[PDB]
């Protein structure tokens, strides 16, 4: 979808997620992948869920790149 | 808290400086062990903004340029997070301004994206390349223009960043500013040399991308510049 919309969706949802002060969602927002808002709530829910397999209570950059590459394809 | 499998990194992230000092001075090798993500106490203190723990680790002389397993250097982490004082202590100790991580980003990509002006300047003054391209051939200016960070676009142009680099979708920063309706950014860019002619991969120039009010304004500006200058 629209880059601007995409960014709005990422920021609105991660807004009540606790992310490390260095994560930057633009790295994903700027990717040339057409994805839905479902896909984004998805990467976002997966990221917080994986806050737990290495098990850190704050969401990190790595939680995202994972969620993202799994969810999109 | 508890972000790492190594307890000294959790102390660094937690801000427990006194405990961290006692353990490391008992066995200095501990200050540079890497954890499961290849981070050390320095990465985690930067990630949490504990300037004082960063100063203690730099006082001990630990490496300031090692990357974690996603290719993030302590300078990347501090620059994206917005630690001005940490960024500054890192640079004084030799942090590599053009280091790249696994997305191909330099710390300036993150400073620009997140509107960290003072850090972008420290970086550019320290020699960062304004034109570094990430893995999608996007520069700091693509980030800043897309997001509407006008003053960040002013700072980049001041350090001579190019305005016509194309990402892998063939977009220049001007296409991105047009696409997201960043009116003042788009105008500033055309006034500084962005071309209203370059086509992206979908065969569109920034004008074909822009809403009509903006496209007319950019057109006008472009003919202004092509007439004088």
């Amino acid at each position: 979808m629209d880059r601007r919309q995409k960014r709005l969706i990422f920021s609105t949802i991660t807004s009540k997620m606790n992310l490390s002060e260095e994560v930057d969602l633009e790295d994903y927002v700027a990717r040339p992948d057409k994805i839905s808002g479902a896909d984004i709530n998805s990467i976002c829910q997966e990221s917080g869920m994986l806050a737990v397999r290495e098990n850190r209570y704050i969401v990190l950059a790595k939680d995202f790149e994972k969620a993202y590459k799994t969810v999109i394809k | 808290g508890c972000v790492s499998n190594i307890m000294i990194c959790n102390l660094a992230y937690s801000g427990k400086l006194d405990e961290l000092k006692e353990r490391i001075l008992a066995d200095k090798s501990l200050a540079t062990r890497t954890d499961q993500d290849s981070r050390t106490a320095l990465h985690w203190a930067c990630s949490a903004g504990h300037t004082e723990i960063v100063e203690f680790l730099l006082q001990l002389g630990v490496p300031v340029n090692d990357k974690d397993d996603a290719g993030w250097s302590p300078l990347h982490i501090a620059a994206s997070a917005g630690f001005d004082e940490i960024v500054k202590a890192l640079l004084v100790k030799g942090a590599h301004v053009n280091a790249v991580n696994q997305n191909g980003c330099t710390p300036l990509h993150y400073a620009a994206s997140k509107n960290r002006h003072e850090i972008a300047v420290m970086l550019l003054e320290g020699g960062a390349n304004p034109d570094a391209k990430d893995h999608y051939d996007a520069t700091a200016m693509h980030r800043a223009a897309a997001k509407g960070n006008l003053k960040m676009v002013h700072i980049l142009l001041f350090y001579k960043a190019s305005t016509n680099i194309q990402d892998t979708e063939g977009n220049t920063p001007l296409h991105l500013a047009c696409d997201e309706e960043r009116v003042e950014e788009a105008k500033f860019l055309v006034t500084q040399g962005a071309s209203i002619y370059i086509e992206n991969k979908e065969e569109k120039t920034p004008l074909q991308v822009a809403k009509g009010g903006l496209g007319l304004i950019l057109k006008r500006l472009a003919e202004g510049e092509e007439a004088s200058m």
